[PDB]
């Protein structure tokens, strides 16, 4: 196929300036109760997700430093404890993951 | 046409799809949290449901042992799956895992989501907390329920 | 210490008089302020040194101002004097002044225009010691004078963003 | 006549506003901190007799202005349009909080005042009864039989007043001026006297809704646009008028709306 | 080369009188050299045109697009400059009035097509202009109901007169 004539700026606009191709205004943005960085409905907050990701990164780093090399993963649960906080008498067999700093305002 | 067709497509075929599913399941059993696209996320969740069911069926069973060995190439994760994730959920029935959507990525802008077994030790994700019971509509509904109870 | 500096200035000037110095200082101040009102950098540089030029012209850039002068309270007295080779002279002032700085699109953000205010000033002067004159240098904000006027608009100081 | 009483009340309110504004020493800068759970924590250098928490919300973000309703000043809730006296703290509150009791009471009082204004403009009031939120039916006694058409007309008038979008002009008037304003009504005079005797000093809080003035106890709703839904259940007996309304972000779809209407009809 | 958007911010207006309006504060800002296409830039601008700064930032924080972050950073820089330089106290009392885009200095490369023939690979480049105006955003033009159409038709039928004679 080959164009027999040249398209016009008017036809180009009518093709690209239609509501179908134009970005639709979404109304799923809401304010998060914590922090405050306008999250989205049915989606987790960005700041909280990044904080949880960093916490998991540090926990995995400490676990690797404790376990040592690969091919480990014992058959016992884990308990993340920060500075201080005497270990509870319930989790006796669960190996402790001594963490630094204090507990945040969302870990329970 | 694909009416009532389950199991979506992933890699270069069913073999690659099941291989990716097994790899994701192993990575989850190792770390207990993985970021994957929504499709693969729900697929891995559905597979981990049956995996936990098999692990709960029994350890001495040869079928469950073979299934665990085929679905966990790390080997070291089978003892954990059998002696940590099985007794911990001995009170529940089939409700496990947790589905939460991730906003977007940074390159391809994919619709990723989170997966993790209930409980565990990792930090808790910001679950979608519903409206408090002390709001206006909640208080109105509570008053309506109280009136209905007083009626009968 | 002040007498030695005065003698050195009178020797290197050499013609100089302090009895008629406050009047010339006030005249130079008024001329510099009128030039600022008119925005004449050429005439301003000839009255203010290079150290104080950006301190009063950069912040007031892109915004007019209507400075006024009327009736000087008390005579301008000199505090101290000290002394390449630049002679420093600190002059004390206390006159009624106005401040009506207008932004780009008009509006208002400082004091009124027809309301004089009493503001203390400790202007420091300097001079080149072959072709120089007594030009301002710096402003000593002592003594413990009132802070400033209340800005019409409101400002929001943000805290530590994590 | 009702055409001159409202005019005189508006004139007195304007005179009181002018008197309250003609005492500040030409802009008195102050500082207010924002100690809240979100964005910890900026400090605003607003005024004390002109600025309002609405200015702080605007400085922060439009979301705050769209969601903020009250502001706890040292534990006491304040309206969005009110001068922040002295240097204190601010805590923006919304409808989805842990303990939105103050916001609920403010919304109740605002709905009561709006219903009273609608009743006065339709065709003598007495006061605004402080009905808890568990009752689910704000009342407003009136001292004068309506039918379904009357209720429909009242709801239409309320919807029109809401669409008009009028802010709530609050003030901190004394008792003498408060009594001089509502001198043609003995019930309001007695209510103002009781309110003044309850507190240590006089300080009789008054509010205005464009052209109607009433008397309340706690804060109120800033703009009437927040009251999305609004209806009038029935009228009970001094005639008591019921009703139920729901603001934005709390839509009852339709079934829950009808259920709440039936519950309040009792 | 022609840089005028950055120079429009240096237009000093005369002072106003007490009996005159407040007059808004027209702020200008733009970024040069942006590895992006002009069509998508104009699309994003139109999406942000009929909106406020807060709503624009909210929509950009979730709009999956390479230029979304660039536009967000440009808007943030403009707001900062307005709060620090142009004397703008209210951050939410701002709305985007005009926002357009234009191509940039496009280079030229080779794509190497099949056979003994090649093609041209024009390095696409563009910019992005923004014009922030103080005050709340204006309401959109409401849809003319039947009353407006009837009034317009009545006016049209009334304007007519005898033609082709005296
Ligand atoms: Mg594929
Ligand atoms: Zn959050």
């Amino acid at each position: 196929a080959a164009p027999k004539n040249r398209r016009t700026i008017e036809v180009n606009r009518c093709r690209r300036r239609n509501p179908q191709k134009l970005i639709k205004v979404k109304n799923n943005i809401d304010v998060c109760p914590e922090c405050g960085h306008l999250k989205q409905k049915h989606v987790l907050c960005a700041y909280c997700y990044e904080k949880v990701c960093k916490e998991t990164a540090e926990i995995r780093r400490q676990i690797g430093k404790q376990e040592g090399g690969p091919f480990k993963a014992p058959t016992i649960e884990t308990v993340v404890l920060y500075t201080g906080e005497t270990p509870s008498e319930q989790d006796q067999g669960k190996r402790i993951i001594e963490r630094d700093r204090k507990r945040p305002s969302w870990f329970t | 046409i694909s009416h009532g067709r389950v199991f979506r497509r992933m890699g270069l075929g069913p073999e690659s799809r099941i291989h990716l599913l097994r790899n994701l399941l192993t990575g989850l059993v190792r770390h207990e949290r993985i970021e994957a696209p929504w499709a693969r996320v729900d697929e891995m969740r559905g597979y981990a449901e049956k995996l936990i069911d098999y692990g709960k069926l029994g350890d001495t069973n040869e079928r469950a042992m073979r299934m665990a060995d085929f679905w966990l190439t790390e080997k070291d994760l089978i003892p954990k799956l059998f002696q940590v994730l099985a007794p911990r959920y001995k009170d529940q029935t089939g409700g496990y895992t947790r589905m939460l959507q991730i906003p977007n990525r940074s390159l391809d802008r994919a619709k990723m989501a989170v997966i993790e077994y209930k409980g565990n030790c990792l930090p808790p994700l910001p679950l979608p907390r519903r409206d408090s019971h002390l709001t206006l509509l909640n208080q109105l509904l509570q008053g309506l329920r109280q009136d209905l109870r007083q009626s009968q | 210490a002040s007498q030695v500096s005065i003698r050195r200035i009178k020797d290197y000037d050499a013609n100089f008089k302090i009895k008629d110095f406050p009047e010339k200082a006030k005249d130079i101040f008024i001329e510099a302020h009128l030039c600022l009102n008119n925005s004449d950098h050429d005439r301003l540089h000839t009255l203010v040194t290079e150290h104080c030029f950006p301190d009063m012209t950069w912040d007031i850039k892109y915004k007019t101002v209507r400075w006024s002068f009327v009736e000087s309270l008390e005579p301008s007295h000199v505090v101290q004097v000290r002394c390449n080779v630049y002679g420093q002279i600190t002059v004390r002032m206390h006159t009624r002044q106005t401040l009506a700085i207008y932004d780009r699109f008009g509006r208002l953000m400082y004091g009124q225009e027809d309301v004089p205010k009493d503001v203390l000033e400790y202007v420091v002067f300097e001079k080149q010691l072959p072709y120089g004159s007594w030009r301002m240098h710096t402003k000593i904000v002592p003594p413990w004078a009132p802070p400033k006027q209340p800005i019409l608009k409101t400002v929001m100081i943000p805290g530590p963003q994590l | 006549s009702p055409t001159e009483l409202t005019e005189m009340r508006n004139d007195l309110f304007n005179k009181e506003k002018a008197r309250q504004l003609s005492l500040t020493p030409r802009t008195e800068k102050i500082e207010v901190k924002h100690v809240g759970k979100t964005d910890p924590g900026t400090v605003f250098v607003m005024n004390k007799n002109i600025s309002t928490p609405y200015s702080c919300a605007m400085h922060l973000s439009e979301w705050y202005c769209r969601k903020s309703i009250l502001a706890l000043v040292d534990g006491q809730p304040w309206d969005m349009y009110k001068p922040l006296t002295k240097s204190c703290e601010i805590k923006f509150l919304t409808f989805k909080d842990c303990d939105p009791g103050e916001v609920n009471k403010a919304y109740w009082r605002s709905c009561a005042m709006m219903m009273g204004c609608v009743i006065e403009r339709a065709f003598n009031l007495v006061r605004a009864p402080e009905v808890p939120v568990i009752s689910g039916a704000f009342c407003y006694d009136v001292v004068l039989m309506p039918t379904k058409e009357n209720l429909r007309s009242f709801t239409k008038d309320a919807h029109a007043l809401i669409y008009k979008d009028l802010p709530f002009e609050t003030l901190e008037v004394e008792a003498k001026v408060a009594l001089e304003i509502f001198q043609h009504s003995k019930y309001k005079v007695d209510f103002i006297e009781e309110k003044a005797s309850q507190n240590p000093e006089r300080i009789v809080k008054l509010h205005r809704i464009g052209d109607f003035i009433d008397v309340s106890e706690g804060p109120l709703i800033p703009r009437t646009s927040i009251c999305f839904q609004y209806e009038v259940s029935a009228v009970h007996n001094i005639r008591r008028f019921q009703g139920v309304s729901l603001p934005v972000h709390l839509r009852a779809h339709f079934t829950i709306w009808d259920k709440l209407l039936e519950r309040s009809r009792k | 080369i022609s840089r005028k958007w950055e120079k429009k911010n240096k237009i000093v207006y005369p002072p106003q009188l007490p009996g005159e309006p407040r007059r808004p504060a027209e702020i200008y800002h733009c970024r040069r050299q942006i590895k992006y296409s002009k069509d998508k830039m104009w699309y994003l601008a139109k999406l942000i045109r009929g909106m406020s700064i807060d709503q624009a930032l909210a929509q950009l924080e979730f709009n999956d697009k390479k230029g979304a972050k660039i536009i967000k950073e440009v808007l943030l820089e403009a707001q900062d400059m307005a709060v620090r330089d142009h004397n703008v106290e209210f951050r939410s009392n701002l709305y985007i009035a005009e926002s357009t885009s234009g191509r940039g200095q496009c280079l030229k490369r080779i794509r190497y097509h099949g056979r003994g023939r090649f093609g041209i690979m024009e390095k696409v480049y563009c910019h992005y202009f923004v014009k922030l105006v103080e005050g709340p955003p204006p309401p959109p033009e409401p849809p003319k109901t039947a009353v407006a159409h009837a009034k317009e038709y009545i006016q049209q039928l009334r304007s007519r007169t005898i033609v082709h004679t005296l």
